[PDB]
């Protein structure tokens, strides 16, 4: 085995052994020693001294993945652990749990461990490029499991948090030592603790990030008739060419999964190694990436991609310099934003005469070149996908597909039957899917993204994500790992719960993700799914995090990206649930009352002078509606305040 | 090469119903008060001016759309309130649109169907701006009487919708005819 | 150099890339272009009205206040109400490059930026067969945008004493023609006032290392190398059609373009240069990329 994979796979299950005696290091040892596939040796190794009191007489080889996994461990983080601590959620901590005074219980653990002998057993095996599927199980299989349970510490963070960002914390490690040259790191870092702070001050890490310049326009130039159909495509077409553009990346440095941290509207953020051959091949591969945008879009969309020299230390939140180096990697990536092209790029692209056909009626844009009924390629790919995109789930990567991606890729869609035929052909594939779990077919990546399904139309933005995503929890948990589960728990509620609240109300999902929401759908649906969807995040987010949203009314057939640029507690109680029920009730009992009726109210009501007080009083007179009902219309009036809100609450009932 | 000014008033004899909402009426989402918009008037006189018979329609408002570049020699801006209305209405209290009530009657049921239009008031005033660019110096005097016969057709004819069914027809009173670019003589153009 | 200030009275439509697209200022680009057309259609020489005049883009206004667009400088702190900022008055222009701009400050100042609101208009179209015989009206969208009765739009521009009074007398003769979109359609007549305001005459003479390129602008092909040097800048694709050029207009289109916008900041100054976006038609057609500079 690849020592790099020897110590992926070693470093991924360090800490497993937790697990086992809430049912340490010798325990994980040996419950892994009882397995045909995972016996490796060094792998056993790094489970069984990932502690200090057994490296203390270890007696291993001065080159050993063990030390490394042990260091992971340290940069990723009087012990009386309970089995029974219950996981916290963070996002109380956030502005200062899980299964409110629950608790969990020994038969849980016990229950995982039937679990993972048997997916140890039937679905897990071990070879050059079987990590990713480790990890999809690892992640599957320990989401809601505490890492540490000590008493004495805010337990907030997941065993699977715990194993991806040491494994990732390794695997770096291992790439920067193995570079410099160094290969006893028994005496490269265990000989003193001096030296182990000094390789802990030492830079060894770059913080990279990658940002999508052109988000909105070239999501919001849709003018035809295929409104839901092109754009519930087109931002799953962006989003995907950020995952195809990111796992390149990740192959190309031969990096694991795990070490992508966060993905999220243009942004993504990675741990890469601080070497130079690294930044050589980050050098080409922007290059090559902005060549291909150029020869795509030249505008539309561009890859900025910025890194960041840091040692761990920093990354223990020691001087509270993590937030430091976040916010310069995005100064940084600001910087190239501004920079897009050199003199002989722009010097090409103003020199290009080329006989051209006209715009393509969906796709506003003329420089690609329509062939027939005024359609042209990218644009036609886009309608293909949308088509498919409910009935099929599975997306691969192929050499000949419909659709274009930016390493002169293709995507095409297929069936599970497929995938699995595809694992028999043993072609270079991926799988990117509808969040589709426990599928363990060949490259299963779980991609995550909420496909569902006059206009009412609900935008929606959290109000204060820039400082919980960078300040966050002051100065005692902005770990590395720690602002990671919380990005992580922000992306499963955005990408998970927003399919499953979605399922009582009229409405397609166009674009979920980040901090953005953008829906569509039935006007009164639309409304109340918002409330819904407020009371809920207010719920999950346990009142820490808000969000600001807006509601418009649209013509249909209107082009959406004209409608797009359009777009509480006081609205919930007050106007719907008070004087909206009553104006409701009272017009269920009397009959008649059509919009004429409402519709002289509402001129009384608009012409706010005194005299159409009297007006309003005596046309009130003239209905049958019960006395109660005319008298509290007649009061809601008098009030400002509450006439505006009764105007609100009749404009809703039409 | 100069160009012709001509503005004026017209006045809704009965109400006018343009309605771009729609049942609305067009209006500016701040000051809410009734316009009509420009583009209306240009497409009633040129349904109307082409029904009465081409070159000259072409010459008037431009299509070049038969590979003909032409471009349009008269240019008509959407019109509002006076503050002479305006100013009378405040005084006498008078609201600015009225909301018709209408029936309609399904046979073989004769059951009643309610419906609801809303029209600007009998007797208010738009001021108006036309635009004459005289490309052709040699020209002119036929363009205006064509103009002249297209804004006699409008009339005795309305604008916007049911003008069959009784609302929409207007009059043009106050029109002055003014050389705004160019030094060329306008005191002897009329329009009525 | 005197700056002239607008006013309409009838709302204007702009627009980015299709009628429905409504937008509130304009670049130096069309108002060279409809400034050019309005002397052909006065027929007068070009030539002095082509390579003497200096036009920056489009401003708003209000009331009393007078703005620029945001300088994309570096400025090293919130980076959230800074990104949502587009334009900034010349009381405090200096005081934000300095870095006195506050974020409140940045807050209040959105606060007051209500200069107008976008609007969609609709309209339907009967020379079909709708009317001829059995067929279905066309509706169709266009977006306008109502200044407030006190506001509009202006330029800076400079040039020779005679290129003033020409741009004056052309300037008069286009007041009654439109611009923006749909001009016949009855958008986008004005009135103008040329105003002469101290503190922004002021803000044209200063002098400094930096520069802020107030127009849309792009060197020439011997000048970028050593344009480029430390800029920060913005490219926008500048598209659109022709009139009265060829036979078809829908086979006549300038081809897509490209400049710097309107925020860039420059080391290196350079002059630009009115370049020929023409291949078959029946004359050049020119579009403007010439910078007007503020020296701070």
């Amino acid at each position: 085995m690849n020592k790099k994979n020897i110590l992926m796979y070693g470093s991924l299950l360090h800490d497993i052994g937790k697990i086992i005696y809430r049912s340490h290091s010798k325990l994980g040892h040996q419950f892994l020693s009882q397995f045909s596939e995972f016996k490796d040796n060094e792998v056993l190794d790094n489970v069984a001294y990932h502690h200090y009191k057994e490296l203390a007489k270890a007696n291993l080889d001065n080159d050993n993945t063990a030390y490394i996994t042990y260091i992971a461990d340290n940069i990723a983080s009087l012990f009386n652990f309970d089995k029974y601590t219950p996981l916290y959620s963070v996002f109380n901590i956030v502005n200062s749990k899980f299964k409110e005074n629950i608790q969990y219980s020994s038969g849980n653990y016990t229950t995982l461990m039937k679990d993972m002998s048997h997916d140890l057993e039937h679905k897990l095996s071990i070879k050059e490029g079987t990590f990713p599927s480790l990890l999809q199980w690892t992640e599957s299989l320990w989401q809601y499991v505490p890492s540490s349970t000590n008493k004495n510490q805010l337990i907030d963070i997941s065993l699977y948090d715990h194993s991806r960002i040491t494994c990732a914390i390794a695997s770096c490690i291992f790439d920067y030592l193995n570079e410099n040259n160094i290969h006893n790191y028994k005496d490269e870092l265990f000989s003193k603790y001096e030296n182990t702070k000094s390789f802990y001050q030492k830079e060894a890490f770059l913080l990279l990030s990658m940002d999508m310049s052109g988000i909105q326009d070239f999501i919001y130039n849709i003018s035809g008739s295929k409104a839901l159909k092109s754009l519930r495509s087109r931002s799953f077409y962006l989003e995907l060419m950020l995952e195809v553009i990111v796992d390149q990346l990740l192959e190309r440095l031969e990096l694991a999964r795990a070490n992508l941290l966060y993905t999220g509207g243009g942004h993504a953020y990675l741990l890469v190694s601080n070497t130079d051959k690294v930044k050589k091949k980050i050098t080409q591969f922007n290059n090559e990436l902005k060549k291909w945008f150029m020869s795509e879009f030249t505008t539309d969309l561009s890859l900025s991609m910025a890194f960041e020299k840091c040692s761990g230390d920093d990354l223990m939140n020691t001087s509270g310099n993590y937030r430091t180096i976040w916010r310069n990697v995005s100064s940084k990536l600001s910087d190239i934003k501004a920079h897009k092209y050199s003199a002989e790029d722009i010097l090409k692209l103003n020199h290009f005469h080329s006989y051209g056909d006209r715009e393509c009626k969906e796709c506003l844009r003329s420089d690609i070149d329509i062939n027939d009924d005024g359609l042209c390629s990218i644009c036609e790919g886009i309608i293909n996908i949308s088509n498919d995109l409910r009935d099929k789930s599975f997306f691969v990567l192929s050499e000949t597909g419909k659709l274009k991606m930016p390493f002169n890729k293709f995507i095409s869609v297929i069936d599970y039957e497929e995938a699995e035929m595809l694992v028999q052909n043993n072609n270079q594939v991926r799988i990117y899917s509808k969040n589709k779990p426990y599928i363990g077919i060949g490259i299963s990546t779980n991609l995550w993204m909420c496909d569902y399904d006059r206009l009412g139309v609900v935008r929606a933005d959290i109000d204060n994500l820039g400082a919980t995503f960078i300040s966050g929890i002051p100065e005692k948990y902005n770990s590395i790992s720690r602002t990671a589960t919380l990005s992580r728990q922000l992306s499963l509620f955005f990408k998970y719960e927003l399919n499953h609240l979605l399922e009582n109300y009229q409405i397609t999902a166009i674009y979920s993700g980040g901090d953005d929401l953008f829906l569509i759908g039935a006007w009164d649906d639309i409304i109340e799914a918002s409330i819904y969807i407020n009371d809920k995040f207010k719920e999950f987010t346990l009142d820490k995090l808000t969000l600001s949203a807006g509601v418009g009314m649209f013509s249909g057939k209107y082009p959406v990206s004209k409608m797009a640029f359009e777009t509480w507690d006081e609205f919930k109680k007050n106007i719907l649930e008070e004087k909206l029920l009553v104006l409701q009730q009272g017009f269920s009992q009397t009959d008649e009352h059509g919009k004429a009726f409402i519709y002289k109210m509402l001129a009384l009501l608009r012409n706010n002078e005194a005299i159409n007080i009297a007006r309003l009083a005596y046309l009130l007179a003239r209905s049958k509606m019960n006395e109660d009902f005319t008298s509290k219309i007649f009061n809601w009036a008098q009030n400002d305040k509450d006439k505006n809100q009764l105007i609100t609450a009749l404009e809703y009932y039409i | 090469y100069s160009k012709i000014k001509i503005s004026g008033t017209i006045e809704v004899v009965t109400g006018l119903h343009i309605g771009g909402g729609g049942s609305p009426v067009v209006r500016d989402l701040q000051t809410k008060l009734p316009i009509i918009p420009g583009s209306s008037i240009k497409g009633k006189m040129r349904n109307l001016l082409a029904k009465h018979f081409d070159e000259r329609v072409l010459r008037l408002f431009g299509s070049s759309e038969k590979g003909n570049i032409q471009r349009a020699r008269l240019q008509i801006s959407d019109a509002f309130f006076s503050e002479k209305t305006k100013e009378h209405f405040a005084q006498n209290d008078i609201a600015y649109t009225e909301t018709k009530f209408e029936n309609t009657i399904n046979r073989l049921t004769a059951v009643a169907n309610p419906r609801q239009i809303e029209r600007v008031t009998r007797g208010s005033e738009f001021d108006f701006v036309f635009i004459y660019n005289v490309d052709e110096e040699s020209q002119v005097e036929d363009d205006f009487e064509n103009i002249e016969k297209a804004i006699h057709l409008l009339e005795n004819d309305y604008l916007g919708g049911g003008g069959t069914r009784g609302n929409g027809r207007i009059q043009f009173k106050d029109t002055n005819i003014e050389t705004v670019v160019g030094e060329y003589d306008s005191t002897n153009l009329k329009i009525k | 150099t005197k700056v002239f200030k607008l006013s309409f009275k009838t709302p204007v439509h702009f627009g980015k890339k299709r009628l429905s697209d409504g937008e509130m200022t304009i670049t130096a680009d069309t108002l060279f272009s409809a400034l050019f057309i309005e002397t052909l259609q006065l027929g007068k020489d070009t030539d002095w009205l082509l390579n003497d005049l200096i036009i920056s883009d489009t401003f708003p206004y209000e009331n009393e206040l007078y703005y620029l667009p945001k300088p994309l400088i570096k400025i090293d702190s919130n980076h959230k109400a800074f990104k949502k900022l587009k334009y900034v008055p010349v009381h405090h222009y200096n005081q934000y490059l300095n870095g006195e701009l506050s974020a409140e400050d940045a807050t209040d100042l959105n606060d007051i930026f209500n200069i107008g609101y976008f609007s969609l208009q609709t309209k339907v179209s009967l020379i079909a067969q709708e009317t001829d015989s059995s067929a279905d009206s066309e509706p169709y969208s266009v977006g306008t945008f109502t200044f407030e009765p006190e506001a509009g739009l202006y330029f800076i521009a400079k040039g020779s004493e005679e290129t003033l009074d020409h741009l004056n007398n052309i300037m008069t003769a286009l007041q009654y023609s439109g611009l923006g979109g749909k001009r016949n359609a009855g958008y986008g007549q004005f009135e103008y006032e040329i105003i002469n305001n101290q503190q922004l005459s002021k803000l044209l003479n200063q002098n400094g290392k930096h520069s802020i390129l107030l127009s849309t602008a792009m060197a020439k092909k011997e000048e970028i190398e050593s344009a480029l040097k430390e800029a920060r800048y913005i490219l926008t694709k500048r598209s659109g059609f022709v009139q009265s050029t060829n036979y078809s207009e829908m086979l006549v289109k300038k081809s897509d373009f490209y400049s710097f916008s309107s925020g860039s900041v420059f080391k290196n100054i350079f002059n630009g240069d009115i370049f020929n976006v023409g291949h078959n038609g029946k004359h050049p057609v020119y579009r403007y990329a010439k910078p007007l500079w503020l020296e701070v």
